[PDB]
């Protein structure tokens, strides 16, 4: 057993170093926004496969007095220059300059901490700066990553010179710095969330993306902005409330995966025996598949009309439509399902 | 990706889910400013790419410019009637977030397992196309079967099905979980 209970607060990241500096910034009097910012920067180091001020993101945030839900939309968008036809095949939408879409991350950060920041801005960095300039052992996580992907690291000595020890990848264990992102973090720290998308950072982030054969230019940056979300995506469950995000992000399809399922009553007893179990888990899987066939039509709100098909997928009623389609005995072909491609 | 759960002292809570898409994103880091840029151009559809046999490229979700890519990530925050946090949750892994995030929410809102349980427990997976079940290694066999026998065809994760990072509410205070599948752990007060 590995169980941990907190009596006033808590913090679940995907590395403990970062899950204690977002602890920190709550005991030094942040919000869960500060804690959450100073656990992110952490994060983009121990796990730098996983995210970092390269991405983007998006945060589901509740406030307990006011009682309310926000999103914060700080994922990433297509440049200027994009265009539909820019890619014929996979090796280019996936490596090199061309892949890459604004970056989001710090002004999404930036407007997270002008709403909700207590602690100062520099303070969320402090705990990364100096453990990317100490360094740290590589963890599970970024090791089996670092070996998936040890053909494309060690040929690549842009990639070696932070990630490979005698031109091999890292392993578990052994320790990794970040010495450059430190430096980066650190202007970022002192100079703002300005340095990035229009300050001394930019002229080089633009450099970098079109040597690699890009297209992101400074006014890509320039004009980048994080969306506040006043009102998000919420379903009803039981007494529950639950907070997501529309589209672009799949909140819808987690809502009518829920949905459909309310409608079984499912408890302790849908797993307490065998028999009971194995269709409990059926009707999740056709559940999925449900779900899952409505999800084609979802695309970013901004450019693709999807009112009704939200509308839909957070619809008890059309849930309810759908478990009524569920077989208790088979499962159905792909078209039972009507995933559709156009409205 | 990552995803991050936080509950504050005073009840306010984030969730929060981060990513560069792919294991190292584009795969170009500035050596400059060791910033590693993101691939996240590539969870757009294209007309001329086919992604999986058999499956048209999605109208919905082409490159446009200024616009944002579909995402399989769900950062939730679950409140009860009374307006206190009853669950943090949220997950990584690609189109696998979506499923192992409704998971772990019924593992623990409807099975009663604790948040650690949530986390830990097995996992499976299926999007309709491709036409498979994936199953974690350590599932319950019989649930295997059960699958089976109504006509799933089901495969073996190779590694496993996504990374979940969740908080929940007990009698006890916050109880919080990291996935082993990678790593993490929590921390508190
Ligand atoms: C794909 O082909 C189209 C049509 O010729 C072209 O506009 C685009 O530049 C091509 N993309 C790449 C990366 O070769
Ligand atoms: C939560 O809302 C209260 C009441 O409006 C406000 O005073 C406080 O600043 C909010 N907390 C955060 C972290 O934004
Ligand atoms: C900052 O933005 C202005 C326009 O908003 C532009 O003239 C200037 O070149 C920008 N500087 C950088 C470093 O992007
Ligand atoms: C859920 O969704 C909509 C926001 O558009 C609104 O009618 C309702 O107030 C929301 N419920 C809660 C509890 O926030
Ligand atoms: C919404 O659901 C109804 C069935 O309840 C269906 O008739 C309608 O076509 C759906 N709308 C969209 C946009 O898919
Ligand atoms: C998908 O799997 C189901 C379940 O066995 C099967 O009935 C169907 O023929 C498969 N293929 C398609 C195209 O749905
Ligand atoms: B992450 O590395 O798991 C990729 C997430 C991405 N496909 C998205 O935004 O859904
Ligand atoms: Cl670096
Ligand atoms: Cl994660
Ligand atoms: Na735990």
């Amino acid at each position: 057993p590995d169980n941990h209970v907190y009596t006033r607060a808590a913090v679940a990241a995907d590395a403990k170093q970062c899950s204690k500096i977002g602890r920190d910034a709550l005991r030094d009097g942040g919000s869960a926004v500060d804690a959450a910012i100073a656990a992110l920067l952490c994060v983009g180091l121990m796990n730098a496969h996983s995210m970092g001020i390269g991405g983007g993101l998006f945060l589901t945030i509740y406030n307990s007095t006011t009682r309310k839900a926000e999103v914060i939309n700080a994922r990433e968008v297509a440049p200027r220059l994009a265009f539909a036809t820019m890619f014929n095949s996979s090796e280019q939408s996936q490596k090199g300059g061309l892949s890459v879409a604004v970056p989001g991350e710090i002004r999404g950060y930036e407007l997270a901490h002008q709403r909700h920041g207590r602690l100062p801005w520099a303070r969320l960095f402090q705990p990364s700066i100096q453990l990317a300039r100490q360094g740290f052992p590589v963890g599970k996580g970024l090791a089996a990553a670092l070996e998936n992907k040890r053909t494309v690291i060690e040929q690549q000595p842009v990639l070696c010179e932070v990630f490979c020890r005698d031109r091999k990848v890292l392993r578990e264990g052994e320790r990794l710095t970040l010495p450059q992102l430190a430096d980066t973090y650190e202007t970022l720290a002192i100079e703002g969330a300005q340095a990035f998308y229009n300050g001394s950072l930019t002229a080089q982030i633009v450099k970098d993306i079109q040597a690699a054969g890009g297209i992101v230019t400074a006014e890509d940056l320039n004009n980048y902005r994080a969306e506040l979300i006043e009102h998000p995506l919420n379903i009803s469950l039981g007494d529950a409330v639950l907070y997501m995000p529309s589209a672009p992000l799949s909140g819808p399809v987690l809502a009518l995966i829920l949905n459909i399922l309310k409608g079984y009553n499912f408890s302790r007893e849908s797993v307490e025996s065998p028999e009971q179990k194995g269709l409990t888990y059926h009707r999740i899987v056709e559940a999925f598949r449900f779900a899952y066939a409505k999800r084609t039509l979802l695309g970013d709100p901004k450019f693709v009309d999807v009112t009704e098909v939200v509308r839909n997928m957070t619809s008890e009623f059309f849930a309810a439509q759908l478990r009524a389609q569920i077989s208790d005995d088979t499962t159905h072909p792909i078209s039972y399902y009507k995933p559709e491609f156009y409205t | 990706t990552a995803h991050l759960s936080v509950v504050a002292e005073d009840g306010s809570a984030v969730s929060a889910t981060s990513t560069i898409n792919l294991y190292f994103g584009s795969k170009v880091r500035s050596p400059v400013s060791g910033i590693l840029f993101n691939n996240e151009m590539d969870d757009f559809s294209s007309p001329s790419i086919t992604n999986e046999f058999g499956v048209p490229p999605s109208p919905a979700n082409f490159i446009q410019p200024g616009k944002q890519p579909l995402s399989s990530m769900c950062p939730t925050i679950m409140v009860g009637q009374d307006g206190q946090v009853r669950m943090v949750v949220g997950a990584a892994g690609g189109t696998q977030i979506t499923t192992a995030t409704a998971l772990a929410i019924i593992y623990n809102l409807w099975f009663g397992y604790d948040v650690k349980r949530a986390v830990e427990e097995p996992r499976l997976h299926n999007q309709l196309l491709p036409n498979v079940t994936t199953v974690e290694r350590n599932i319950d066999q019989a649930v295997t079967a059960a699958l089976e026998t109504r006509h799933h065809h089901t495969q073996i994760a190779s590694t496993f099905i996504a990374v979940v990072q969740a908080i929940v509410r007990t009698a006890g205070g916050w109880a919080a979980a990291s996935d082993s599948r990678k790593g993490g752990e929590p921390a508190g007060y």
